């Protein structure tokens, strides 16, 4: 009954509307509006699904509130299976072990992916109770429901035994479908390159899972591994697969990480990277010089500011019943003209915020509609933002 | 084959009167 | 081909008298600069000067990268070329002042071909019976001979499984890397032996191999200190036994280059100790990049100095001028983009493209040059027309547009 | 060696009831006289 | 095209003085500063002779004397040397305090004269008895060589060796921090009390001697003040070797603090400090340094260029001057030419600037 | 190597019998009450009264602190350990700070421990082959004695090897182990607390206080009164002390009021400044006024120009040349114009010059070439 | 047992009668009415096991003794009960945060006494080789040894005669051996300090206990479950102990809330704050505060301020001074001293008394001299002097 996955405040939508023309409708895979916003993630989207320029950075921003990291989640939601997408931080790559570069390399590590197609052989089947000991292969026979087979054993396949036993090729591993055991198998895997991690020290897997690394040794991880990776390229091989990198909070970040952001996006294995930024003029840290936008002119000039547009009535009301379709509770639609003017004159976040404890009040009656006056009485218990500044008169510390 | 410094490096109060003011012998009492 | 950012880079366009062409590898512009360029490219390939400084003074947005990469691609893959952003400085766990130096080591380095037999091995030969004499055979698809070997090589033998069916390769030091599993091993169509299934290894016994091959110093250095180097002890002996293989006639020496970005972002500790280490008689040849004007020493507070770089720093430090442009030729080098990215434009929405490029900035027009062929190949044109780049100048907006609203 | 277990002695039921307190008194004092005491059980689970 | 070919300042051989200690006019060596090679000679007599500890000399003067050939040509004409930068010191695992004791104890220097037996060959035995596959000796007392310490040699060995004992007593073993800077701040009292006892016994039984050597610290206008509270006890310690300062900016205020102090130093470190000033360069002893780097990369002049050359240099820097003659003789050997001409240094003049040239152009601002 | 460093010239203090004043006291000369005032508190030392006291020194920079710092100490001998370190030290980045200062106590504080032994050595004779009763012979260079010892040292020496007529410490190689039947000695030495501190760590670095003050205190209890340790406190001297974080102050003005704190002498050069780690503090000589009420404040006195020959006569004397009469009055003259400090500065390369040029003695026209030469850090 | 007496241990414990009234010459200490007063209260309060986690501050002019009545409320605590006093600056570290050297603070001062349960036999040993013969002033019986007990007496190297005892975990107990060359409950309530925390976190033990931030998801919640479980089954109960904190007006205000919040927990011992000066603006902030201490932390602890001293409470500690360190003086010199005392600190008259005495004892005589003191207070400045004699303009 209950999972992990629940409903959130950027889970209700489940992708992204687009288009072959690229035409935004008014409700398309739950977003709803932001059309000038829709059609540049659907350039970027298709820029990036084509994969064939690297390095480019595209910066969305506008008023705090617009729905823009919704757009970034149906874009996420939207984009596809087998394909990395990595969702950093402007304070994940702050850390006293680790350096802030280092772990913008590994975030530039974790979003390029690659797609390595490898054919198995897979042998399934039921044992049962077999190989009479050392005096040591014995035999082993399988049984299905079509047909049975008779045979011996291996030499160093007895220590794996000391139920269906699958083993691979190698060593070992750990109703059942029929078919010859010799099935062979495609598998398209997906590495987030790691293949540095894995000969950059020994005991790979507590490296690899969780973190405890220092900075990766230099000049054997950026040219060797670079070379190796074109030696694997245009081969009938894999080939690389750039994913999509989404950092969030850049206008409060260090001149440092804007002076490699600088040069990052100029190299070869560079990832299509987007950016959010929420406010507006506000100094950089690190020095006492202020500075438009948050970010300096020398890493404007490398990327494109798409600005977003506030919400309307129309499309506040039609958010609404769109919520009210992923919820569950209904409301009376004098209690959604009043909603819908709480939303108007307030935050849509404090009107998704009203709605739960007005279904949870109409719980409480055990109903399936909400009235007028339990919305007014969640409203008048509940304060708000610009409610509570003019209660703040009393100057109670400082 | 080089070598810099190394051929081979150079590297009575005591008497039982000092190793009971330690505790730390293999004997952890607690 | 996954073309990157600037793929325009393929050369510098220098010719024999000594004189600048107007348009040459995608790099219009800047002649003055192009001669003085052409000075320190000779400079590195003459092999006789270390221990130089070029700045590249200009305003911010006019493409010195271009021209680093270009002086990178004129040496090519001989001189090694390791470039180093000013936020890789700033480290943890590591000093700044050795990672400099890290990358001072980084510039220096050697040549020194040489040779290697391969040995491969037999099948079976496991004949311990003498422990000093061991008698190993060899079966390849060329035909069988045999070695004897000392007791060693035998003492790797046995710490690895050495049974029916396994690969032996013996290196010149000892080096033995085995497998097990080979030629045949399906003796009663039996089930598995969970080992690597090769086929014939064809080749024959004794080659002669011959590889040119590049090895820095620093690479030296972290495998000689593992099973911060000292200035007394570990450095001055990988000097003098370097010494000693160029005496021989073993390695031969390249200069280094290094290319540094955001030089003046860096700390005072850093510049006091990099116009003291370039004053030594080994320092490698390091083209600095300052990006922005007149700003505070990081550390100072109160010094004002122009380019970020204090006196002591910008004195003894050849400086190139790199101006703007004439926006005459913009649209030749959007047209420079053209056949970098394989689908032909029209004339009239080349114009339109210089307009926006000559408005605000070039790099706003190089960036939208791949919208328009993006829409160009959604609606289905076969070229770029003028009403797509004046949708897209209209749906983009720059900095300037964005600081206005 | 510490068998990060630090298996329980069985000390605490005679916390958890006054009744084996009172029996462990009076074993602790009939065993003074050096006379014989007779334990009289029911079932196997009382015998454990 | 070996490692060191030619750097900044550092082309002389040795220093050049005399009897009397009194600099020529054209010897090794550069041309002029007679008061600062005469106290450098003074200073350096005072190392070679080696009577007293806590001798701290600073140089000073304007950007573009050349003190690093002046430490180059001390260091060349001295002894284990060292010469450290300013941020050498400034760590991250280790202190501001450990760092700058282990830069002073490296130069001290230790000369060992060790006598030992050896008895080493190969074997021609097994199972105990002893002889060789020999060309001189047998009687007992296959094919492996075998080393015993007490054929027979009594083999006497000098070492010079610095002070990393200190490394080697503290550690397990002497293969990890003999490669690299070590571990954080150890026992003093192991590096003092014992070490000091045990050379002391060496020096009782004559095994082992000690010699000083000369740190040169350079560019000491920036400075945090824990150093100048160390160098309160360091000048004042019981042993120590030389210390040569070498600060450029006259007046900077203190990293850290707020004061006004000439060479960036408190009143404690002022009276500590042997200074010597500089002159800067005359006509004639320009031009004669450019005659003498004429002949470093083999490059001749024309009669007429060496007036531009010193024009040039004497407004602009010096090492301006200095990389025009190499800027310049790419451009002749491209021409094709043995002899360089006025047009060329005007042309490499035109292409290369410096700090005066790029003052007025950079009024754009945007 | 006698390894002569700047104040190589102090023997002692000088104290004749009341301790009041004399000149040519066999090194610094001058500052009565600053020797009156270091030569009261030695009592103190040698006798080990009271316990957690500061002394405060001032002046200008060139008094010469260090010298009556080495001679307070010289004046114990090696009785008393000296140890003296600066706020330089304290400043670490990996260890803290009062982590270094805990170790400087125990470095301060130390024990006079005694034992007695009986050793045993020489060639050994047994016949044995354990009823109460084991035959050891001892052979000596003075001649034989024969012992009956217990069957357990006899089963302990069964537990190893024993070679018919070896060496066995009884409590090819070896040849000859020269000693009577018996050495019983009683040796007196030292212990400082800090190699027990590292024992208690490293028995083969931050402490909790427990080990620090209970787990020595109970058995430096258990040892003095049964007639064994003697609890020896030492004299700290930490140099420039108003270069301290204001923690440091707390820490050292908390831990002056313990029960268990040796005696320290502050050395306070500069005036007023601003305390590092705060800001609009311009207390004097860089204290704040808690520390203040608990040290032992000595002003000393500026040297009279009088007083300048009998600094550079000892320092000839510890040189070994003479000085003629006008070499001696630009020695003063130089030494009136500035600190003496370039005075003494100037003695060693002008008799090094002299020697190059072939002068047995110095010329007041070597000295002013030599100050041609360089000048002084006034006129910079 | 040589160690001498500083500047507060001078005093033996607090002055308490029937009816808790502070006395002027009870065990050394000398007036301070109220704030005796309010100590004997606390006191009183923590001996009596009821409640702890009281925030009581001292506060006053320097030199009032703030930092001797908190020895004299630990000598006067009682035995086994622990006290620990901690500054502001011993938390500054750079290995650990200050958060959990506070934690570590307060479960430092937390007693757990544990009651367990052996046997000891003692007499005379006469070893069988083999088995054990007791000769007992009770009775004289032969025993038969097992397995283990063999191998733990060859493994020592035992001598028949001395005491050996048996425990139910056969441990053996070798006290005063070797000085010449049925015993059915010992109950031992042996007493033990919380620092066992990152012994549940960690492994060892003889490395952990004596001189490392200790997973606290999760470990002290287990502890203290344990704790409370064996509160239960009486078989653990729990005493608390006194926190001085020393200078608290050094601190940021990060740790103070941090400390508004951990004092509410049941596991918060009685911890006594030191304030010496008033308006002082908190390290970290840029706005002033009284008493170094923002408003939130003020509303929590209570202050108690300290009367300064009078001229006959200075005259009987000057006289408790002279009768402590041994030294004679003379009737002449009270008023002098008296005089010198009110114009300068307490300490500096303790340092002025030991001075003399030394002269006085380097002089070999009984009595102090009027002269002599004038002449030691005449070598010696103070702290106004100190700003007055410094007029030279030494330094810049």
């Amino acid at each position: 009954v209950t999972r992990i996955e629940r409903i959130g405040a950027h889970s209700h939508i489940r992708g992204l509307g687009l288009d072959d023309a690229l035409e935004p409708r008014q409700a398309s895979q739950g977003m709803v509006g932001q059309l000038a916003a829709r059609r540049a993630a659907g350039v970027v989207l298709e820029m990036i699904r084509e994969g064939k320029i690297a390095g480019r950075a595209v910066l969305i921003a506008g008023q705090p509130g617009t729905g823009k990291t919704a757009i970034a989640m149906g874009m996420a939601q939207a984009l596809g299976p087998d394909t990395p997408f990595t969702a950093i931080a402007g304070s994940e790559i702050f850390s006293l072990e680790m350096s802030k570069t280092e772990a913008l390399t590994q975030a530039f590590r974790r979003s390029i992916g690659v797609r390595i197609k490898e054919e198995t052989e897979i042998i399934e089947g039921e044992v049962v109770e077999i190989q009479i000991d050392r005096p040591k292969v014995g035999k082993l026979t399988l049984k299905t429901t079509e047909m049975e087979t008779i045979y011996d054993l291996g030499t160093k396949m007895i220590e794996s035994l000391t139920d269906v036993i699958t083993i691979d090729k190698a060593t070992g591993k750990i109703q059942c479908p029929d078919g010859e055991l010799q099935k062979r198998k495609e598998v398209v895997h997906t590495v987030s390159l790691h293949e540095i991690d894995v000969i950059n020290s020994r005991t790979q897997g507590f490296l690899a899972l969780f973190s405890g690394d220092t900075g990766e040794i230099k000049s054997e991880v950026r040219e060797q591994i670079n070379a190796k990776v074109a030696e694997w390229r245009e081969e009938g091989k894999a080939e690389i697969i750039p994913g999509v990198l989404f950092i969030d909070e850049v206008h409060m970040l260090d001149i440092e990480s804007f002076s490699f952001l600088n040069r990052a996006l100029e190299s070869d294995m560079a990832p299509v990277l987007i950016m959010a930024t929420n406010r507006g003029i506000t100094r950089i840290r690190g020095t006492s010089y202020q500075s438009p936008h948050g970010i300096p002119i020398d890493l404007l000039d490398r990327l494109l500011i798409v600005s977003t547009t506030p919400y309307s009535e129309k499309d506040t009301k039609q958010i609404l019943r769109i919520r009210c379709e992923e919820e569950d509770v209904e409301m009376s639609e004098d209690a959604y003209t009043v909603l819908t003017r709480i939303g108007l004159e307030t935050s849509l976040r404090y009107a998704i915020q009203l709605i739960t404890a007005a279904s949870l009040v109409c719980r409480k009656r055990k109903g399936t509609e909400v009235q007028v006056d339990d919305i007014k009485r969640v409203y008048s218990l509940f304060l708000d933002e610009s409610r509570s500044t003019q209660y703040m008169k009393e100057y109670q510390d400082a | 084959q080089p070598v810099a410094s190394p051929i081979g490096p150079r590297s009575v109060l005591f008497p039982q009167q000092r190793l009971d003011q330690l505790s730390e012998i293999i004997e952890r009492f607690i | 081909q996954r073309i990157a950012s600037h793929s325009h880079v393929k050369g510098l366009g220098l010719d024999e008298s000594g004189l600048a062409k107007q348009a040459a590898s995608g790099l219009v512009g800047q002649e003055n600069a192009r001669e003085a360029c052409g000075v320190i490219v000779e400079l590195i390939k003459s092999k006789k000067m270390a221990g130089r400084a070029v700045l590249l003074a200009g305003p911010p947005g006019t493409g010195k990268t271009a021209l680093a990469l270009a002086i990178a691609q004129e040496l090519g893959s001989k001189v090694p070329f390791c470039p180093m952003v000013g936020s890789e400085v700033y480290s943890t766990e590591i000093k700044k002042t050795e990672v400099l130096m890290e990358n001072f080591r980084r510039a220096i380095g050697l040549r020194i071909k040489e040779t290697k037999e391969v040995y491969e091995g037999e099948v079976t030969e496991l004949t311990p019976c003498e422990i000093s004499h061991v008698i190993i055979g060899l079966k390849t698809a060329k035909g069988t001979k045999q070695l004897k070997l000392d007791p060693s090589i035998f003492e790797s033998l046995q710490k690895e499984r050495v049974e029916a069916g396994d690969v032996i390769y013996i290196e010149a030091n000892s080096g033995a890397v085995k497998r097990q599993g080979r030629c045949d091993t399906y003796a009663t169509e039996f089930d598995l032996e969970a080992e690597e299934y090769v086929p014939l290894p064809k080749g024959d016994v004794h080659k002669k191999k011959e590889i040119i091959q590049d090895v820095t110093l620093h690479d030296l250095d972290v495998a000689n200190a593992r099973p911060t180097e000292i200035t007394d002890k570990l450095r001055g002996e990988i000097n003098k036994v370097v010494n000693k293989y160029i005496d021989q006639g073993i390695a031969e020496l390249v200069p280094g280059v290094l290319f540094v970005d955001e030089v003046h972002m860096l700390d005072i500790e850093c510049f006091t100790y990099l116009h003291r280490a370039l004053e030594s008689s080994i320092a490698p040849i390091v083209i600095f990049a300052s990006n922005r004007g007149n700003c505070v020493i990081r550390g100072t507070e109160d010094i004002t100095s122009p380019h970020g770089i204090p006196l002591d720093l910008l004195d003894r430090v050849m400086i190139i001028r790199t101006m703007l442009y004439t926006p005459q030729e913009m649209k030749q080098i959007i047209k420079i983009r053209a056949q970098t990215e394989g689908i032909n434009i029209s004339e009239e929405a080349l114009n339109h493209l210089g307009e926006i490029g000559t408005k605000t900035t070039l790099r706003y027009s190089v960036q939208l040059l791949t919208p328009a062929n993006l829409l160009a190949k959604i609606n289905g044109k076969d070229s770029i027309e003028k009403e797509h780049v004046e949708e897209i100048s209209e749906l983009f907006y720059d900095a300037k547009s964005s600081a206005k609203i | 060696c510490n068998m990060r277990t630090q298996f329980p002695d069985l000390r605490l039921i005679q916390y958890d009831c006054g009744k084996l307190q009172t029996l462990a008194v009076l074993l602790r004092q009939l065993k003074a006289e050096g006379h014989r005491v007779l334990i009289f059980t029911q079932m196997t689970r009382m015998l454990d």
